[PDB]
């Protein structure tokens, strides 16, 4: 029960934000009458693949420079 | 136990002094009184409250009283009579401020403007449409049509003066002009009386082929200004004068009828929704309160009628 | 109110009570594109970050809204209701999947961006404000700033120490390179870095 | 219905100017 | 703000629900199930009250582990056997367990006796409490099942009620927005008489 | 748990009803306007 609840809660919310942008374009458009008178893109996933893969050698190993928790905890 | 709907002391009350045939009454801007009177000629004063006393009656008229309205600051009464004179009556001192004397014939029907200066609308049986002010013993306009007039109203903005008669067919003036504007074309026998909405985009006029027609005054209509019309009322051979007159929400409209019966009808359906014993003769006039859903109404019975209803 | 450096360094990208996030040039002040964070409404915005690799930022609210947008389609690529009042900071990891966003309800919550779930909530029972939020460059440890100063080792989500000597109002934090010093600033007229 | 009262209204208070206009506008062309 | 009036939107429809949910489809893509939803409800207690022997027969059965059942073989006392009645041990297991069941047997007969003077009768009493509550709870089926109904009309009575209402104003109100756009035109047709000043003007 | 999940399926299922009716609202609004200025 609390698993589909918090499940119904969640669809309930995502709900509200399809309400509340439907309901701003319904304004605007009756705002409107009520008023009516007479290679940037290529590059950024060139450069975060390169990020990102550049990174995997640091997942997969720390610097062995790294302080130790031990260390931290004398701040 | 039952319910109320206002400060009447009952839900309907029987006013009895009169002698004379009551053709004309209203209430008070305020609220606070009504003023009643016909062919006893003695204008009677009423309170809406309690015991609803008759505190108050003025005399003066020595022709019967066609039709009588107050002043929209309440500080005057105008009523004229067929004494082919229009008197306006200070409220505290209780006398004649004005006296206008030009019409050569009875004054039938008499209507204030609604602000600036105080300017009285008048029509009678010489076919005049006049149009008096407080400042002047000569009126500001004389409109001279060839046929008698018996009801008159000026717009909410008090520079058109809509004058019904004989004709069927409505002389409207426009009184920067001078002329005619349009006319308004519906009623097959004469127009009984004539009552402006409270936000002065219609008119209902009432008629002697026992209809009434509401009419739309505003500046621009794209076709014929005819919006919808009433029956259920009838005119008798007595031939009065029966007026008519607006809720203040707009939502009701009544008029005086033939039948004894009180009528309201809805304005959009024209459908009748009050119809209303208790009368034993001719309703002359009838009236809503501003603030409160009390009906006036007078009649030929000599008897005025208060009494509440559920205007929804 | 909030700004982010793109991880390249040549774009700048900021936030404001006008709602609207902007992207622009540092050095001629043209701009790219422009749109609402909620658009026909306004809402304050109260912090923005890239998320390292460049692509996408995240952006927080005073309506407590954590907003994720893509800048290859310019339109939000990930929403997600989480904390309890107005997120003053947000946070992300060099890892490239932890993030940590930081309010006045005084909780702070990490965040899985590979099933865009939450991982691990941590908060202080006074439920006073955090100003700011930092992991570190190696994204093994995250700084936290309020009323007070603390550090959680984020893999543990334990605090390792807690640090009170401001007499106000913390207001950045930031680590030095290996997590080998901490530096912190407040409303407290100085200037402070701590080390072991 | 408060919603359409206030739309309502807006518009009814639009009408009162435009026919204010017309008023003037129809009278300078007699 | 769910503002959904089910007595007064009759025009929805399923094909309606589909193109709905699918916009919460393309909602949900992005938004995510971040928050505590249940921050109104207290953290779950699953082991309230229980003592240390029952939070092991709890963790049995979340383990799926069969129950324990007792061995009821002395009813029907098995046999021993001269190769293995050497031991005291089996004939004073075996005896004495004759003698128990013979006692379990005549406390039956004089149970089994009192029943049949008795049972009858306390069968039909218990029928009968039992038929009482089932009518009691019929009862209150059959006053549940109209007050829910009276919800429903009093929903259906004030949502039309107001609809009517909304069905006026609304036929209204875009009679008026066509009627001043109408109006704007006229003022600027009738700006015409700019013609008319310049000739009266320049006659 | 099982009366607020009750009540969330309801209004869920409402919040549902608007999204339909601010579509329908929406789109008569929009051919208003091309129903007058065009």
């Amino acid at each position: 029960a609390r698993q589909e609840l918090s499940h119904s809660l969640y669809q309930h919310d995502a709900a509200c934000r399809v309400i509340s942008r439907l309901s701003k374009e319904l304004t605007a458009a009756r705002e409107a009458l009520s008023t009516l008178k007479p290679a940037i893109l290529a590059k950024l996933e060139e450069k975060s693949k390169s990020l990102t893969a550049e990174r995997k050698q640091r997942g997969k190993n720390l610097p062995e420079g790294l302080a130790k928790t031990e260390e931290l905890a004398e701040l | 136990t039952a319910q109320r709907f206002s400060n009447l002391m009952a839900p309907t009350m029987v006013l009895l002094g009169h002698e004379g045939e009551i053709y004309t009454g209203a209430f008070s801007p305020d609220g606070t009184c009504l003023a009643t009177s016909g062919y006893d000629q003695k204008i009677f004063f009423w309170n809406v409250y309690g015991e609803c006393e008759n505190f108050s009656t003025i005399k003066g008229h020595s022709g019967a009283v066609m039709d009588l309205k107050f002043t929209t600051d309440s500080s005057s009464l105008v009523s004229c009579g067929t004494d082919k004179s229009v008197r306006v009556w200070d409220m505290e001192t209780g006398t004649c401020a004005r006296r206008f004397r030009t019409h050569t014939d009875f004054v039938n029907a008499v209507h204030p403007s609604r602000r600036g200066v105080t300017l009285v609308a008048s029509a009678s049986d010489d076919g005049t449409c006049r149009v008096h002010d407080m400042r002047t013993k000569e009126p500001v306009k004389t409109y001279t049509n060839r046929y008698q007039q018996t009801a008159v109203t000026f717009n909410d903005s008090s520079d058109q003066v809509i004058s019904g008669g004989i004709d069927n067919v409505l002389k409207v003036w426009d009184m920067r002009r001078d002329e005619i504007t349009y006319t308004l074309t519906g009623h097959r026998d004469t127009i009984t009386g004539i009552s402006l909405s409270p936000s002065g985009k219609f008119i209902i006029s009432n008629s002697m082929d026992c209809t009434v027609r509401q009419w739309d005054i505003r500046p621009f209509v794209p076709g014929q200004r005819s919006v919808g019309v009433f029956a259920g009322h009838n005119h008798n051979f007595e031939k009065n004068l029966l007026k008519c007159s607006w809720s203040p929400c707009e939502r009701f409209i009544t008029a005086g009828s033939s039948d004894r019966f009180l009528y309201v009808w809805e304005t959009l359906s024209k459908k009748i929704v009050y119809k209303l014993p208790g009368h034993m003769g001719s309703v002359n006039c009838t009236d809503f309160h501003p603030k409160e859903p009390i009906m006036l109404s007078c009649g030929s019975d000599k008897r005025v009628f208060l009494g509440e209803i559920d205007m929804s | 109110t909030d700004i982010s450096l793109n991880a390249s360094g040549d774009y700048i990208l900021s936030a404001s009570d006008d709602s609207y996030w902007a992207f622009s040039d540092i050095r001629s002040g043209k701009s790219l594109c422009k749109v609402s964070v909620e658009p026909g409404s306004q809402i304050a915005v109260h912090s923005i970050e890239f998320h390292p690799d460049g692509l996408i930022f995240g952006t927080g609210a005073a309506d407590a809204v954590v907003k994720i947008w893509d800048l290859k389609n310019q339109t939000v690529a990930a929403a997600f209701p989480g904390h309890t009042a107005a997120v003053r900071s947000i946070a992300f990891s060099e890892n490239g999947y932890y993030l940590a966003t930081g309010s006045e309800d005084g909780e702070v919550k990490l965040w899985d961006l590979r099933k865009l779930k939450n991982l691990k909530t941590f908060a202080n029972e006074e439920k006073q404000p955090i100003n700011s939020l930092s992991f570190d460059m190696t994204g093994t440890f995250l700084g936290i700033g309020g009323q007070k100063v603390q550090v959680l080792h984020v893999k543990s989500w334990s605090e390792v120490v807690s640090l009170s000597d401001h007499s106000g109002p913390v207001t950045g934090v930031r680590f030095g390179e290996n997590a080998r010093s901490l530096v912190t600033c407040s409303l407290d007229k100085s200037l402070r870095v701590f080390s072991f | 219905v408060g919603r359409l009262q206030q739309e309502v209204t807006t518009q009814e208070t639009r009408e009162k100017d435009l026919q204010k206009m017309y008023s003037k506008l129809s009278n300078k062309q007699w | 703000l769910v503002d959904a009036l089910p007595y007064l939107d009759t025009e929805y429809n399923e094909a309606d629900r589909q193109l709905a949910m699918k916009l919460v489809e393309h909602e949900c893509k992005t938004f995510r199930p971040t928050k505590n939803y249940l921050t109104h409800l207290p953290v779950p207690d699953y082991d309230a009250f229980l003592t240390k022997c029952m939070l092991k027969e709890m963790d049995r059965m979340k383990k799926k582990e069969e129950m324990g059942k007792l061995d009821m073989s002395r009813c029907e006392l098995p046999a021993p056997s001269a190769v293995k009645g050497v031991d005291r041990k089996l004939w004073a297991k075996v005896l004495r367990n004759a003698k128990a069941q013979n006692e379990h047997l005549l406390m039956r007969q004089i149970n089994l006796e009192l029943m049949d003077e008795y049972a009858a009768e306390s069968y039909l009493q218990r029928n009968k409490v039992m038929e009482d509550l089932l009518t009691h709870a019929e009862k209150e089926l059959r006053k549940t099942k109209e007050a829910v109904m009276e919800v429903h009309a009093n929903r259906k009575m004030a949502q039309l009620k107001a609809g009517e209402k909304v069905k006026q104003l609304e036929q209204s109100w875009v009679s008026m927005v066509t009627n001043n756009y109408r109006m704007e035109m006229e003022n600027r047709q009738i700006d015409s008489d700019n013609r008319k000043q310049i000739k009266a003007l320049k006659l």
